[PDB]
């Protein structure tokens, strides 16, 4: 499959008035693991983060073409993004290659910069968005990481719990995928403060 | 067709046709707008030359989405290819973005299109001076935008026959709070100024912007207005 | 897209339009250029508020191949990049690098062009192309508007470029040629004759340009003024 | 469709080009836009021409335009061809950070437009942008960095420069009293008043920003009316102090 | 004058001067002479020589084995509308294996020559032929013009002192279609040296003939081939 | 098709097989693989006879083109790299194309493989064609940088001729030039099976 | 103001009218087709003893059996040097033969009148170019001279420039249409010599010929100072 | 699915003597198992001294010849003269191979005289490969015709045999023999055998017959 | 088929390909060199399909160039390592898809030594070593075992040994001889070619 060509594995997730999100370091090219802190997350604001998985030339491609628009939003209207608006931009950018798509499936977390709130999101590979109140999966382990996710999610947890919660769903899921792994990143988005963390994990 | 700009730099310096086409808003049907705490109103002249008219037809007032509004002075036709333009560009940006247009957004968008007309090829510029009310993130925003394609955001205005008047008459009467209430009524006194003839529901036409978005004013809405004056 | 006449000839056949580009190469500062054995050599004429890093006259197009211009800048800086496209788009297209007959031939077709194709005024430049060749014979031509070139020994183009190449004509022996240091004396004497208000720079045999600084330069005065 | 041709792309019989001249004579009556490079950061500072008690005040600026992370540029002329050269300026930084992964170098940018420009007094038949630009910037190469360019498509660097309404005897002015590698921005900030005093004094008609270098990366930040109008107060003190003694 | 530049410009008059400015274009180019017979189509040109030295221009075309043309104004005009000729020519021994009619030829000129009259920064041809050719229909003549215009003929002449030839044809129109080749040449050449003055007349290297029939496909005689057309009738 | 070029003391060796074939069945015994663009540049042909014929024809016609042009002959480098550009051009169109560019130039000697694909490769030694591996094993083993010029024609000579005897698709007559600082000299049109019928007899 | 494409009353295009005027400003250009060759020569008009006079090609090879001498605006002539060195190459390419004088001679006359405004990608103005071709194909020597008007003809003997007026008086006295080569080249160089208010010398022109055997050569100062003497 | 071509047979063949050249076909124009038609030759007449046979899929083998008849004309409006046999030979190879990527399915064999005045036989391949030669069989029947060529125009594998050169009488009574002997073993071949044969005073035709089944 | 190889320093990057240009079964030439002169400090190691490695890291190369001549100033490591990857990115989803493998080593002044790797999809990935080609699945466990970031170059060539050595004695293609070149602060340096 294409998507399982590098492969990968991305994951956001909700607490009381903060966001994480996070993702595998694992950049391969089928069997063959080439380095181990490849970025599939990328920051789009402050308290605003999008995570990238699937073929990695369209995740980098993606990522530097969403941020060629974003600086000229940002320019054009003399703000920072709100995170429902960087969804519909990802939206336009995927669908404008319907026929012809680009090989990623990206994951949205952020807080609303003006209240605070927290924001989830995450689109296939054609730019059709989903919102949900409590975590998004995308890579070739999501059915490992929905397992996890589902039973290992709690409504309205603070920063710590937060962060417990989504390291061990995204550290036993790519530990139960080949093409996932070599370590895992977290970041946990705050009002505050943003607290990005790695983890040991498995390099196997 | 013909390439070449008609629009062009005289020896003082100044491009000549945007200035000509000034002239003609300047010599067009009165129009003002004031931007209140609350609010935004937009008001002109609709005097036409006979009671044969129609008045109901054809609106000076006019929409571009549910939160924004138009208004002129000038030429009428050219303000029509800015209105389908406009409504265009506003549609264009919430197919994008899925979130309702800024203001100033829409004036630099149709600012653009203004522009366009005092350089490319073998077309005269707009005989129109726009005014675009409209409520963004929780507050009123009035901006102009006049022939050349430049764009001023106002407190308050006016436009047409009897400008400088207006502008004036505006600038002591005018309070950086006002209530909505107030200013529908301060718009009606600035054309009352400029008027020639007894004012009626029909032969004035004005529009509203707030919470809830812009529309028309009704002219039983009107009535009530011009009742205590 | 544009597609009116723009220059043509006249009732007593002229093209108006090169000739009053020609008369704004008349106008730019006074660029110099003389040939050598072993190096060959650039010179320009020159506020105390600029860098004068941005407003170089003096230009490298490719490792061996460099120009000298007079006229309009902006003219100037396209057809320096058009030259600079061509020299590598050459080296893509036959390995080998280009002759500094070739690039002045393109520059000057490139000139020619736009005083025959629809909708483009002339360009208003006259360059002085320098450099090295495959072989190692150095070389220095010179085009105009019209997009006509001619191989020089020495020639001089902008204010007063009259009175330098009649200078040039009479001071171009074998006694100033033999050695580095004296070529560049004959440049000096030369931008002296119109003019810290001089811009200069040189190449050698197999090595590339290299601009001489206002401290490089005021060593060379001294070494005139004694003569 | 010949008789009716303006022809703006053409050499005149001094060769010259008329509508790009005639384009700077509208520069010469628009508002006083200048620029001063320092050591520690770059300034520019510029004449409000839209001054009136009912106008609104919705953006940051009103002649100063950011354009990438690491730069900014302020304009004069007609803001309409402003805001069509200003949105391409824009476009050309995110076009070089697409491709290459940096920002745009600073003379880069101003060559990309300046090359637009010069083809609008070439070919087309068009009407040259009537707008002159001073820019400013910070990059990797030559750092803190100040640029001037005009409708012709030429441009130069200056360490201090300015266009619109009494240009000339704000250059003159300029030339006396910038010293060369000796000057910070406060020193900058200082020199910029007075320039503008000479040349136009309330802080509604005047707008400042400063393009500084803070913990490696760029700090671009118009100033408020606060801090324009004690820097006007410590300028008439220091204008008055001399003349008693 | 206001309506003398464009083809577009009308004048009050009711005439377009472009069209009649290049009209004048085949009146100063050289005379050359067009007749035809029941059997032949001949075409004879006045060669004019630049100076004694250089040697004569060159007025008779080839077409097809059916169509030849003489031609007077501008050689890269009539270069250029003789490839148009060829090409449709071409074009239907191609498609229907069978040359093209003559009449329908001069038809596509027509068409052709007139769409650039009511462009805008375009310009008429600026030149007249004179089209021999035999098909179906027997041998024609045809004449072409600036103007677009076409017409089929007994016999023409036009060029510099033209008059003088059109003078001579009218007299003997009812004789062409009678006479065999060699007095339908001859008839063609007196024609043509009336244009001349007294002073000068017919020679080999200032004379070609173009010659298509039943017979023959449309051959050209300029030089020593002309010789034996000539020796028969020279006096006045 | 079997064709080989090898540089030496005294220039540059040029030599090809003459055999044509459409299927199993013999298209042609005698046709000429070898393109002579000027006295100072040949060119090898194997592949689609088609292709090579055309496109080596329009090298030639752009050789012929630079001398005008310029008022020089084109150097070996630069005539490589043009046919190898047309090919680049023409990528995944199934062009069939394996020549050999041999020349003299200012740079010296020169010799390149141009390929269908658009690699282009300067080397001393190269072979291309069905026969090309066993025109390599004749010609490697019999090399010297030192060969006279009668021993360099024999090592040429029988490494065609060895060849042709094992493909199938390789036979008729060597055609061997040889290059020189004075332009190329055409040495011999040599049938191949009285070669072999030679060197049968020797044993 | 008018069109490029505009006839006088006269009946002619003012451009084409304004592109012969152009030629008498450039410099004279000789050519003399005989029996046993085509000579051809130029006057270089050298301004300046810096600029080099080798650079100064007014006469260049086309083919190895033809060559093209130039009168007028030298920029616009360069361009139409390379369509007629295109063509013969493109007609070796396709053919596998040398084109004729006339053929190659009316390959460039097609150009004259391709220019124009309206309905264009194209030439705004014509060439300012008078061509003295001259070259041996299977019809022996012929030389062949060319205008802006895209007329073509050929010619025994012709000339171009300042003084094409003057020259051609000498060239009709000096012709004789049985004479030899070597006579052609030095009848030349006396009505070259003459009309140049510069001296003549080897620097300060261009000769080259053409005959049957022989390619196109031009001439050098050890070859030109040889002929000099006369 | 759509095939654009077919192969509707035939055999041609050419041999260049020292003062003239014959191009000769058979007439059987085929399609499947059935016969078009016994009359149509594929000799095609060019100028006075040149000659072509063309062989194969016959939709391409009109469009083709009326090509070649049509660039004849264009040459000769140009030039002002006919186009050399080898020149027609050359202007082929780029016809043919202008259409490199859908291809002209005709095996050509040009014959005529050179401007030595000589014989001269160029023969081709679909995509525009030629050559010129003494001698070549095409078409059909090409495999049968052409190693008994090479025997007896080619002396190969003879020896004590005086390599004497084709008079025109024993060049015809050949091809008749070859003709004759591909038409018994072809299928593709029969019906009736065009000569042409070219030489300075002309071209003349003549028509012998073959086996009709 | 082909093999590249990069190994990252503290202040250096050291590279090395092999020489053989094949063909069907046979060994065309043994002198071949597979890296790109892109700036005074940077080499592009280019592996792939025939005509494809070479026209692609021309087209770059020139460009690189022109960057050079432009602005009196040459692109940085990372600057063209997203130039080369912006075209090959450009040309995956088109007529003329570029099949081919790379390395980009380099030194900048400012941030120091640079190894970058690209497969022919256009994924550009910065590594402190990598390797293409078969050869990269028995090389890459070695560089693992043996590599620590403060290597020293007279080591790092001793590290290359025992790869290209793996090579001799695993590896079923012959891969003889190897070019070798380091980048630092005073650009570009040719080293003896690693033959047996
Ligand atoms: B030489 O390469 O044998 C030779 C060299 C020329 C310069 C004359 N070329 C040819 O003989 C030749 C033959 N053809 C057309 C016929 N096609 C093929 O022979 C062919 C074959 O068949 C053997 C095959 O294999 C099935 C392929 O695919 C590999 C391709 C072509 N053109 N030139
Ligand atoms: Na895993
Ligand atoms: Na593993
Ligand atoms: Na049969």
């Amino acid at each position: 499959s294409i998507m399982s060509y590098n492969g990968g594995a991305v994951m956001a997730m909700k607490g009381k008035n903060c966001v994480a999100i996070a993702a595998d370091r694992r950049f391969g090219i089928q069997a063959q693991m080439v380095t181990t802190d490849f970025q599939k997350i990328f920051p789009m604001g402050d308290r605003l983060y999008i995570g990238l998985a699937g073929l990695a030339t369209d995740v980098q491609t993606v990522a530097q073409r969403l941020k060629f628009r974003l600086n000229l939003y940002e320019l054009k209207e003399g703000r920072q993004i709100k995170p429902y608006t960087l969804m519909s931009m990802v939206a336009n950018l995927l669908y404008e290659k319907r026929f012809g798509p680009y090989y990623t499936e990206p994951v949205i977390a952020g807080l609303d910069p003006k209240t605070f709130k927290p924001f989830i999101c995450s689109l296939d590979l054609i730019g059709c968005p989903m919102v949900t109140d409590d975590f998004v999966v995308s890579g070739t382990c999501a059915e490992q990481m929905y397992g996890m996710c589902e039973s290992l999610w709690e409504p309205n947890m603070d920063p710590d719990h937060l962060f417990e919660t989504i390291s061990q769903a995204m550290l036993n899921a790519v530990d139960r995928d080949a093409v996932s792994g070599m370590g895992v990143i977290v970041h946990i988005i705050e009002k505050d403060k943003i607290t990005t963390r790695t983890l040991k994990a498995r390099m196997d | 067709g013909y390439s070449f700009s008609l629009t062009t730099f005289s020896p003082s310096g100044k491009l000549v046709q945007i200035e000509y086409a000034l002239a003609a808003v300047a010599g067009g049907a009165p129009s003002v707008g004031i931007k209140a705490a609350n609010g935004v109103v937009l008001a002109t002249e609709k005097k036409q030359k006979s009671i044969l008219y129609d008045e109901r037809s054809v609106h000076k007032v006019e929409p571009i989405t549910k939160h924004i509004g138009l208004v002129y002075s000038g030429m009428g036709p050219d303000y029509r290819v800015l209105v389908h333009r406009a409504r265009k560009l506003a549609q264009q940006y919430y197919l994008v973005y899925q979130e309702p247009i800024p203001t100033a957004q829409l004036v630099q968008r149709v600012a653009s299109v203004m522009q366009e007309y005092t350089q490319s090829g073998g077309v005269r510029p707009f005989g129109v001076s726009l005014l675009i009310c409209g409520w963004n993130e929780g507050r009123p925003y009035l901006f102009q935008s006049d022939p050349s394609g430049a764009y001023f955001a106002w407190k308050a205005t006016a436009m047409g026959k009897n400008y400088v008047n207006g502008k004036t008459f505006l600038e002591k009467r005018y309070n950086e709070d006002l209530e909505l209430e107030d200013a529908i009524h301060t718009a009606i006194l600035t054309l009352k100024e400029s008027f020639e003839g007894q004012m009626t529901e029909d032969n004035i036409e004005v529009g509203i912007c707030n919470e809830a978005g812009f529309r028309r004013l009704t002219p039983t809405e009107v009535k009530d207005y011009l009742a205590a004056i | 897209s544009y597609d009116r006449a723009i220059t043509v000839f006249s009732p007593d056949g002229h093209l108006f339009q090169v000739e009053y580009a020609q008369e704004a190469v008349k106008k730019g500062s006074t660029a110099v250029g003389v040939r050598g054995r072993d190096i060959v050599v650039l010179g320009v004429e020159k506020a105390k508020l600029q860098d004068e890093r941005t407003v170089r006259k003096i230009c490298a197009l490719d490792d061996n191949v460099c120009m000298a211009f007079a006229g309009l800048t902006a003219d100037a800086r396209i057809v320096i990049n058009r030259a600079r496209v061509e020299c590598q788009s050459h080296r893509l297209t036959v390995e080998d690098p280009v002759t500094v007959e070739y690039i002045t031939r393109y520059i000057a077709s490139l000139k020619q062009r736009y005083t025959q194709s629809n909708g483009r005024r002339p360009f208003g430049i006259s360059a002085l192309i320098v450099g090295f060749d495959f072989d190692g014979t150095p070389r220095l031509y010179q085009t105009d508007p019209s997009g006509t070139y001619h191989a020089w020994k020495a020639n001089a183009i902008g204010r007063g470029a009259k009175s330098v190449r009649e200078f040039l004509e009479k001071n171009y022996t074998d006694e100033a040629i033999e050695t580095d240091d004296l070529t560049i004396k004959l440049v000096i004497k030369a931008l002296l004759e119109v003019v810290k208000n001089i811009e200069l720079a040189v190449m050698r045999r197999d090595q590339s340009l290299k601009i001489l600084n206002p401290e490089e330069i005021e060593k060379y005065v001294a070494e005139i003024e004694k003569e | 469709s010949r008789r009716y041709d303006s022809r703006t792309t053409i050499f005149s019989p001094e060769g010259r080009l008329y509508q790009v001249e005639y384009a700077m004579e509208a520069i010469g009556h628009a508002g006083t836009c200048l620029g001063i490079l320092a050591n520690d950061g770059v300034l520019l500072a510029a004449e409000r021409r839209n001054i009136h008690k009912l106008l609104d005040e919705v953006f940051f600026s009103e002649k100063i335009y950011k354009l990438n992370e690491d730069m900014a540029c302020s304009v004069a002329g007609i803001t309409s061809d402003a805001n069509v050269l200003t949105n391409e300026l824009r476009l050309i930084a995110q076009r070089y950070l697409l491709q290459y992964q940096e920002p745009i170098p600073c003379e880069q940018l101003v060559t990309a437009l300046c090359d637009i420009k010069q083809a609008y007094t070439q070919f087309g038949g068009k009407r040259p942008f009537g707008v002159s630009l001073l820019y400013i910037g910070w990059d990797k190469h030559y750092g803190f960095q100040l640029y001037q360019s005009d409708p012709s498509g030429n441009y130069g660097g200056w360490k201090a420069t300015c266009i619109g309404n009494n240009s000339a005897a704000a250059v003159s002015m300029l030339k006396q009293d910038y010293k060369e590698g000796e000057m910070t921005l406060k020193s900058a900030l200082a020199l910029a008043i007075k320039v503008l005093n000479k040349t136009m004094l309330s802080a509604e008609k005047v707008e400042i920003a400063t393009l500084t270098r803070e913990n490696g990366k760029t700090v671009i930040r118009v100033l408020k009316q606060k801090e324009v109008e004690q820097l006007i107060k410590k300028h008439e003190e220091e204008e008055a102090k001399a003349e008693r003694e | 004058n206001q309506y003398d530049n464009d083809v577009t410009v009308w004048s009050p008059q009711g005439r377009i001067h472009q069209i009649e400015y290049a009209m004048e274009a085949v009146k100063q180019g050289s005379a050359t002479v067009g007749l035809k017979s029941k059997t032949h189509a001949v075409l004879v040109a006045l060669k004019r020589a630049q100076s004694e030295l250089a040697a004569h221009q060159k007025k008779i075309l080839h077409v097809d084995n059916h169509i030849g043309i003489s031609i007077a104004g501008l050689t890269a005009d009539a270069r250029l509308l003789c490839n148009f000729m060829r090409q449709e020519c071409l074009d239907s021994r191609f498609v229907f294996d069978r040359p093209l009619p003559v009449s329908r030829l001069v038809s596509l000129i027509g068409s052709k020559t007139q769409i650039p009259t009511q462009r805008y920064g375009r310009r008429p041809y600026g030149v007249g032929l004179l089209i021999a050719g035999y098909d179906d229909m027997g041998p024609h003549i045809f004449q072409t013009c600036p103007s677009a215009n076409y017409f089929d003929c007994r016999a023409m002449s036009i060029g510099a002192r033209s008059q003088s030839a059109r003078t001579y044809l009218e007299r003997h129109m009812s004789e062409f279609m009678e006479c065999n080749l060699n007095e339908l040449v001859k008839h063609g050449l007196r024609a043509l040296r009336e244009t001349l003055p007294a002073e000068q007349d017919l020679t080999t290297k200032n004379v070609s003939i173009g010659i298509v029939g039943k017979d023959l496909e449309f051959t050209i005689y300029d030089d020593d081939d002309v010789s034996p057309f000539l020796e028969g009738l020279e006096e006045r | 098709t079997t064709t080989l070029a090898f540089k030496f003391q005294h220039g540059v060796i040029a030599a090809v097989d003459s055999r044509a074939s459409a299927g199993s069945y013999i298209s042609a015994l005698r046709v000429n693989k070898v393109i002579e663009i000027n006295p100072y540049l040949l060119g090898t042909m194997s592949g689609c006879a088609a292709d090579c014929q055309y496109w080596e024809r329009l090298l030639a016609k752009e050789c012929r083109l630079y001398y005008l042009r310029n008022g020089e002959r084109i150097s070996v480098s630069a005539a490589s790299k043009l046919l190898s550009n047309m090919m680049c051009q023409y990528r995944g169109m199934g062009l069939s194309m394996g020549s050999m560019i041999c020349g003299w130039d200012k740079k010296g000697p020169g010799l390149y493989y141009v390929d269908e694909h658009g690699t282009r490769l300067s080397g001393n030694m190269f072979s291309t064609g069905s026969g090309n591996t066993y025109a390599y094993g004749v010609m490697d083993s019999g090399y010297r940088p030192n060969l006279s010029p009668e021993e360099a024609y024999d090592l040429g000579r029988r490494a065609i001729a060895y060849a042709t005897h094992r493909d199938s698709y390789s036979g008729g007559v060597v055609n061997m030039y040889h290059m020189k600082e004075d332009g190329w000299v055409k040495v011999e049109s040599t049938d191949v099976s009285d070669l072999l019928h030679q060197y049968r007899e020797a044993n | 103001d008018r069109g490029v494409n505009t006839f006088s009353p006269e009946g002619r295009l003012f451009q084409v009218e304004y592109a012969i005027e152009a030629i008498k400003l450039g410099s004279t250009a000789i050519g003399i087709q005989t029996s046993e060759g085509v000579c051809l020569a130029v006057e270089k008009r050298i301004t300046s003893p810096l600029m080099e006079p080798s650079s100064i090609e007014k006469i260049v090879e086309i083919d190895a059996h033809i060559g093209c001498a130039m009168s007028g605006l030298i920029a616009d002539a360069k361009t139409l040097i390379d369509k007629a060195r295109v063509e013969t190459q493109n007609h070796w390419f396709t053919y596998n033969e040398t084109m004729t004088v006339e053929s190659v001679t009316q390959a460039v006359s097609n150009l004259a009148l391709q220019f124009g405004e309206e309905d264009a990608d194209a030439m705004s103005r014509p060439f300012g170019v008078a061509l003295l071709f001259g070259g041996v194909d299977e019809k022996g020597p012929q030389l062949f001279h060319m205008d802006p008007s895209g007329t073509f003809v050929q010619c025994d003997a012709r000339a171009i420039g300042s003084a094409s007026e003057g020259a051609q008086s000498s060239l009709q006295e000096v012709y004789h249409k049985s004479m030899t080569l070597k006579e052609a080249i030095k009848s030349s160089l006396i009505i070259l010599k003459q009309v140049m208010e510069e001296k003549l010398n080897a620097t300060n022109i261009e000769l080259a010929t053409v005959q049957p055997g022989q390619n196109f050569h031009m001439f050098t100062k050890e070859e030109l100072e040889e002929v000099i003497k006369d | 699915r759509f095939s654009p071509y077919v192969f509707n047979g035939g055999t041609i063949l050419a041999i260049a003597g020292e003062d003239f050249a014959i191009v000769a076909s058979d007439t059987r124009l085929s399609e499947g198992f059935s016969i078009h038609t016994r009359d149509s030759p594929k000799c095609y007449k060019l100028t006075d001294k040149t000659v072509i046979g063309c062989s194969g899929f016959h939709g391409d083998c009109l469009t083709l010849t009326k090509i070649i008849e049509a660039r004849l004309k264009m040459y000769k409006h140009s030039n002002n003269k006919a186009m050399t046999t080898g020149a027609i030979a050359a202007m082929l190879s780029t016809i043919l191979y202008s259409r490199r990527f859908f291809p002209y399915y005709v095996y050509n064999i040009i014959g005529g005289l050179d401007e030595e005045g000589k014989g001269a036989v160029y023969s081709f391949d679909p995509v525009g490969s030629y050559q010129r030669d003494s001698f070549k069989a095409g078409g059909s029947a090409s495999a049968m015709l052409q190693p008994l060529l090479d025997n007896q125009v080619g002396f190969k594998n003879m020896q004590n045999v005086e390599h004497v050169p084709l008079s025109l009488d024993r060049a015809m009574r050949l091809v008749k023999d070859v003709f004759i002997s591909a038409a018994e073993r072809d299928v593709y071949t029969g019906d009736a055998l065009r000569i042409c044969i070219v030489t300075k005073e002309g071209i003349r035709e003549e028509t012998v017959s073959l086996r009709k089944d | 088929m082909e093999y590249l190889i990069g190994i990252q320093g503290p202040d250096y990057v050291l590279v090395a390909s092999d020489r053989v240009a094949a063909s069907n079964i046979v060994q065309m030439k043994d002198d071949h060199d597979k890296m790109f002169k892109m700036s005074e400090k940077i080499l592009l190691l280019c592996v792939g399909e025939a005509g494809d490695t070479v026209q692609f890291a021309e087209y770059i190369q020139k460009n690189v160039q022109l960057y050079k001549m432009r602005n009196g100033y040459e692109l940085s490591p990372t600057a063209a390592a997203n130039f080369t990857r912006r075209n090959l990115a450009d040309c995956l989803r088109s007529r003329t898809p570029y099949h081919v493998n790379l390395l980009l080593a380099g030194y900048d002044e400012h941030e120091g030594p640079a190894l970058y790797y690209m497969d022919y999809l256009a994924a550009l990935a910065k590594a402190p070593f990598a390797a293409h080609g078969y050869g990269a699945f028995l090389t890459l466990s070695i560089l693992d075992r043996y590599y620590t970031p403060t290597i020293s170059r007279e080591r790092a060539v001793e590290l290359l040994r025992k790869c290209l050595e793996e090579l001799q004695k695993r590896f079923i293609l012959n891969l003889p001889t190897f070019s070798v070149r380091i980048i630092d602060k005073n650009g570009i340096h040719d080293l003896d070619n690693i033959s047996f």
